[PDB]
């Protein structure tokens, strides 16, 4: 048996802690590399898909980093799916004798 | 054995062929004179069944659940007979036919008229690049290590 | 001044000029026409010509002197399975080693000629030879001979490769006289001399 | 309506001109081979598409090109 | 362009003879003359000839 | 160098640590490829090198095999053990975490780097002794590199043996090739 | 003769010599070792 709330909060803080202070900087650099989705060299919202117009609203940031309500998201959810998986895992009663 | 395939000697099935083609050639003989041509050539067919099963009964090979030999080609040591060793030599033949062929070619090639060589076979030049043949992998590997086995400025279309 | 040649009334290639030891002008089937191909191949006649040797000395003498009776070593295609000091597979595994080493040497000098007559440790022995084939020097050549002038170390050379190629034949002869009629090869002779005429190859086959 | 064009990798020998059987082709005089002429197509209403021009032509790849078109009475060839 | 009697390659990509060698039969020096080389070749093409005119920049020396 | 005689590569010239010309393959051709293939060569070896104390000590004290040190693992229990001691943290999950964390965190603070020979000697505060200021860095360079390559060597070696021998240790197989020298040896593997 | 010689070396001619001195060659392989589906050596 397995807490729930202790392995999901745990998993997901150490995933948040990684996003945020580890990986941040490669996370950075790799997406300014990759900028923008972009064809013929303009990118799809200059081409004039209006439905394509990034939202600035929503990526707003307060944090010295950076950082910002979408990464929230995305570390957030690899940390709820490996506490998930590891809840999982040691519930599962199954073990192999290698 | 290998896949569940039991030795032809041993195998049921095998013999049991061998009984019923030995019994019909019999049941054929029945019909003719004892001494004439017929009952000779009857007997002869009968003599070549028994050494054929007998050599392929003792030779080592492989029987299915039909009664028929099988062949074992995965490179296993108790059957190269059967596919690796006639390989080779397949491979040393038409290695030879090949080689001389396109060693004619190129001496053809420089030529007053290499068409009329082309269908006019110069006998005596074809003999000896036949009779040169006989060492054809090491040549094969010397112009391969040598580079002149392959070209690098031949015809291509509109890529 | 023509040397004799394989067959008489030919005419020997180009590329065998006559002044290698051993040049009858014998290569019907131009495997050494291109020009690199001649040093590698006489190369390979030489260390042919030894290892046979050593072969047929190491083969036809045990057995002679078994048949006479001073030795009692066993015969020679059935000495590879016998007991040793050492397992067979370890013994072989040692001379690919030591052999790898040997040969490794011997592949270098052929490559640059000149490049590896020094010793790799000790940097003051320095073997003396001049000639591809011909390590010379004190491990190979203690005697000091065959370091003469030019057509006098083509005698010698041509002894040499002649008994080599005589040891190539011989120890062919015997592996297949061994596989054929499975008994050593003075036995065999002893049966030609008895019965020349009945006791061939032909046999009853 | 098919197209015929020529390129100037003529050289006049006026082959094409003689085996067109509708009388598409003709000769003009140029400057740029040792002939001092070239063909011209000014009827191609009349081309059939028979391509008798490119089977005449010596060049390593033709002089005479035929671009087969929208198809009309006398393109089909019909005498109905 | 090159002179009588020179082995040259063709460049033209599509020749029946691109890569392959001629055999340079005459050359026209009129000053208009587009494609005045003329180069005799050994195999014939699909329409049976051997014999075409090229400019000077579509051979080689060689 | 490595073949007294041989031709040397345009681009390993014998300058760098280690450089005897090998390279038959041909790999180390691109100039950024090279640069990177020195870094993790160096990373390779030194881990090596760090590894292999820790498959001999434990054998040559007991209670342990380098292979059987890993059996507590994949195993229902047992997670306790170190030096003959149970270890109160021993689960399998908090150590699979704890490692992987620390090391990504430390491998990240490492990939954070600009200068190549920074990237390969960083130098400063792991040079407590300040061995790189006494004007011997090439040869203690090439001391490195030399017994990092005979490390590597050698795990390869352990790897090797420990398929050939399953349940034994590299300090075993020497016992072994010093009970009976003649008969075992490589030969009963790669001749059965 | 040298005209005889000359056609005897055509393609057909040539072709058939030594198609049938390879059948016969075969034919009479078969006769003297028939039956034989693997190699013994
Ligand atoms: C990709 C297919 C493939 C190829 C290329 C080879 C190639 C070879 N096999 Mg082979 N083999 C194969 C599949 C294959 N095997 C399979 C599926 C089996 C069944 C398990 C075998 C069983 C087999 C045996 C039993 C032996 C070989 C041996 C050999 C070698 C002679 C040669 C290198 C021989 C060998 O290497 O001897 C040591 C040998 O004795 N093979
Ligand atoms: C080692 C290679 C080799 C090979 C394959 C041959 C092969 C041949 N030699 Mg020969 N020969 C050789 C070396 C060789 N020789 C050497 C080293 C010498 C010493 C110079 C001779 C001296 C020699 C003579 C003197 C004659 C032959 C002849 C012959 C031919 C017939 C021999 C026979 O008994 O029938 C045969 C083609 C005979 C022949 O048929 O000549 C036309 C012949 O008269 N050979
Ligand atoms: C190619 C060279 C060669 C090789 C591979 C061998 C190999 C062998 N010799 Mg041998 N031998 C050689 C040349 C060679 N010999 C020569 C030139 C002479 C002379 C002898 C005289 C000789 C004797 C007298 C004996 C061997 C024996 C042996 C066997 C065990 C030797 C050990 O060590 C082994 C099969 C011994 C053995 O077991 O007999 C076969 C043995 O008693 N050899
Ligand atoms: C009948 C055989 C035979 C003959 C005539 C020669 C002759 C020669 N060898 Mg050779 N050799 C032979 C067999 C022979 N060898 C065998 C079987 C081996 C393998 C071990 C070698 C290994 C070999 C080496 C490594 C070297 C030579 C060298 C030489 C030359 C030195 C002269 C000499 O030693 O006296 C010849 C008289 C005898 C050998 C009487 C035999 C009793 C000479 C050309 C050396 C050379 O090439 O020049 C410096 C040299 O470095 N030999
Ligand atoms: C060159 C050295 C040499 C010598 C002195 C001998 C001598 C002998 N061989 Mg031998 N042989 C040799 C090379 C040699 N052979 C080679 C190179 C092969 C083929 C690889 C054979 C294959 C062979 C077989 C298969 C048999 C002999 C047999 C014999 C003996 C009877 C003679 C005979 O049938 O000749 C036949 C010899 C040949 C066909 C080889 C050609 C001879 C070369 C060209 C010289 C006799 C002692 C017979 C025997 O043991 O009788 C008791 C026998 O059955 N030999
Ligand atoms: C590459 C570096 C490396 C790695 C990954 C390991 C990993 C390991 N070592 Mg180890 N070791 C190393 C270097 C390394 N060692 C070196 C350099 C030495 C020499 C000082 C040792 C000496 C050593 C001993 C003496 C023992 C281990 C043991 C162990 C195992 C238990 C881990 C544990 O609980 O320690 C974490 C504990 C506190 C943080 C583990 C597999 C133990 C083992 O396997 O016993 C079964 C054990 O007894 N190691
Ligand atoms: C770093 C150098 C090194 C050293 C000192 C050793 C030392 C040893 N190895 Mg070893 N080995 C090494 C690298 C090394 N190995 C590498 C790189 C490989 C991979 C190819 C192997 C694969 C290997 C096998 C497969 C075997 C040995 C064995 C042995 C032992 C007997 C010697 C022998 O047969 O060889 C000995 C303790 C043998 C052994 O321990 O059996 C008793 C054995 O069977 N080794
Ligand atoms: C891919 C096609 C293929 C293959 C691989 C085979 C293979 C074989 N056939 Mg088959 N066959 C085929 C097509 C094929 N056939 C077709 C299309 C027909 C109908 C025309 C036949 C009709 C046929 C008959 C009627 C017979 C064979 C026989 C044989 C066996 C050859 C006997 C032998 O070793 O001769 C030995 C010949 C050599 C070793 C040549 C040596 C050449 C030089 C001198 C060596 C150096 C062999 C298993 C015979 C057999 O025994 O079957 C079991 C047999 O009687 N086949
Ligand atoms: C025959 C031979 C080569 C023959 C080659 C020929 C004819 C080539 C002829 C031609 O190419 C030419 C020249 C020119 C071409 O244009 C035409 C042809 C016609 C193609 C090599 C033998 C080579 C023979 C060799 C190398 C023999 C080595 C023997 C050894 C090592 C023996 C060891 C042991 O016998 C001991 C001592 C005792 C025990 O231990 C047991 C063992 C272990 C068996
Ligand atoms: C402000 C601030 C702060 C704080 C912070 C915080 C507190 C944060 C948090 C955060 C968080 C806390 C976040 C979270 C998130 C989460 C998420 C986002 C999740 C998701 C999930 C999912 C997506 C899931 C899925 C699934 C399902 C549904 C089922 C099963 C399977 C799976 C698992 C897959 C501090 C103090 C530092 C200071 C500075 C400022
Ligand atoms: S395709 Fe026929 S009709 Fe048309 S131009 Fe050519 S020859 Fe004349
Ligand atoms: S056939 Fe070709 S080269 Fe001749 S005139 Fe017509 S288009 Fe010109």
């Amino acid at each position: 048996e397995a807490n729930t709330a202790l392995t999901i909060t745990l998993s997901t803080g150490a995933l948040l802690f990684l996003g945020r202070f580890v990986f941040l900087p490669f996370q950075r650099d790799n997406v300014s590399r990759q900028g923008l989705p972009v064809q013929n060299g303009v990118t799809h919202f200059d081409a004039g898909d209006s439905r394509a117009q990034e939202v600035t609203s929503f990526l707003k940031t307060n944090d010295p980093a950076g950082f910002t309500i979408v990464d929230v998201l995305a570390w957030g959810a690899l940390g709820h799916a490996v506490g998930f998986f590891i809840l999982a895992t040691i519930n599962n009663g199954y073990n192999p004798q290698f | 054995d290998v896949a569940g395939l039991t030795p032809c000697k041993e195998s049921k099935g095998f013999a049991k062929r061998e009984k019923q083609e030995i019994k019909k050639l019999e049941s054929r003989l029945k019909l003719y004179a004892p001494d004439s041509a017929p009952a000779l050539a009857l007997n002869a067919t009968i003599e070549k069944t028994k050494r054929r099963f007998a050599f392929y009964g003792n030779e080592g090979l492989l029987c299915g659940t039909d009664g028929l030999p099988h062949l074992i080609v995965d490179g296993d040591q108790a059957h190269l007979g059967e596919f690796v060793y006639p390989g080779l030599v397949f491979l040393y033949i038409a290695g030879w036919i090949g080689w001389v062929g396109r060693a004619y070619l190129i001496d053809v090639r420089t030529s007053k008229k290499p068409t009329e060589k082309e269908i006019i076979i110069d006998v005596p030049l074809a003999l000896r690049i036949m009779s040169k043949g006989l060492t054809w992998p090491v040549a094969a590997i010397g112009e391969l290590r040598s580079g002149k086995l392959v070209e690098k400025s031949a015809n291509i279309t509109v890529s | 001044t023509d040397r004799p040649l394989w067959l008489p009334g030919s005419e020997a290639p180009k590329w065998l000029d006559g002044s290698l030891p051993g040049d009858y002008g014998f290569d019907p089937l131009d495997l050494a026409a291109e020009p690199g191909r001649l040093n590698w191949m006489v190369q390979a006649e030489l260390v042919h010509c030894r290892w046979a040797m050593l072969g047929a000395a190491g083969i036809f003498i045990p057995e002679l002197l078994t048949k006479i009776g001073i030795l009692n070593t066993p015969s020679w295609y059935k000495a590879g399975d016998a007991t040793y000091f050492a397992d067979q597979g370890t013994l072989f595994i040692v001379e690919l080693l030591l052999m790898a080493w040997a040969e490794s040497r011997r592949w270098a000098d052929i490559a640059r000629p000149g490049s590896v007559n020094t010793d790799p440790i000790f940097p003051n022995n320095k073997l003396t030879g001049t000639d591809v084939g011909y390590p010379g020097g004190l491990w190979f050549d203690p005697l000091g001979w065959g370091s003469g002038s030019e057509d006098k170390l083509k005698e010698i050379r041509t002894k040499e490769v002649k008994n080599g190629r005589l040891a190539m034949l011989a120890v062919l002869g015997a592996f297949v006289q061994a596989n054929v009629t499975h008994v050593g090869p003075i036995d065999n002779l002893f049966a030609h001399l008895a019965d020349p005429y009945h006791t061939t190859i032909l046999q009853s086959l | 309506a098919h197209s015929v064009k020529i390129y100037d990798t003529c050289i006049g020998c006026t082959q094409c001109v003689r085996a067109c059987p509708t009388d598409v082709l003709e000769m003009v005089p140029w400057d740029g081979c040792k002939a001092s002429q070239i063909a011209s197509a000014p009827r191609t209403e009349d081309c059939v598409g028979c391509k008798r021009c490119e089977s005449a032509c010596p060049t390593d790849f033709l002089s005479v090109r035929v671009y087969l078109g929208a198809e009309t009475t006398r393109s089909m060839g019909l005498a109905y | 362009g090159p002179k009588r009697g020179s082995i040259v390659k063709v460049l033209r990509r599509e020749s029946y003879w691109f890569n392959d060698t001629g055999k340079v039969v005459a050359v026209d020096q009129a000053p208009g003359v587009r494609y005045p080389v003329v180069v005799r070749f050994d195999k014939v093409n699909y329409a049976g000839v051997s014999t075409n005119n090229y400019s000077p920049d579509e051979l080689e020396a060689a | 160098e490595w073949l007294p005689g041989n031709p040397r590569p345009s681009y390993l010239d014998g300058s760098a640590p280690g450089d005897f010309g090998f390279d038959p393959l041909g790999l180390g051709e691109v100039p950024e490829n090279l640069e990177r293939f020195k870094e993790s060569e160096l990373i390779h070896a030194r881990w090596a090198m760090l590894a292999i104390p820790g498959v001999l000590i434990p054998e040559a004290l007991g209670y342990g095999n380098w292979v059987s040190a890993q059996k507590w693992a994949a195993t229902p229990g047992g997670q306790a053990t170190y030096l003959g001691n149970p270890v109160p943290w021993g689960n399998l999950p908090i150590i699979l975490a704890v490692e992987f964390i620390a090391i990504a965190f430390v491998e990240s603070q490492r990939n954070g780097e600009s200068d190549p020979e920074k990237r390969k000697y960083p130098g400063g505060p792991f040079d407590p002794l300040g061995f790189s200021k006494g004007a011997n860095l090439e040869e203690l360079k090439l001391k490195e590199i030399k017994n990092g390559r005979l490390a590597l060597v050698a795990f390869l070696g352990f790897v090797v043996q420990a398929v050939a021998y399953p349940g034994t240790g590299p300090l075993e197989n020497l016992k072994t090739h010093l009970a009976d020298p003649w008969h075992n040896t490589i030969a009963h593997v790669l001749i059965p | 003769m040298q005209d005889v010689k000359t056609y005897l070396s055509t393609a057909p001619v040539l072709a058939t010599l030594w198609f049938g001195f390879l059948a016969g060659l075969l034919i009479e392989i078969n006769r003297f070792f028939p039956d034989a589906l693997v190699l013994p050596l």
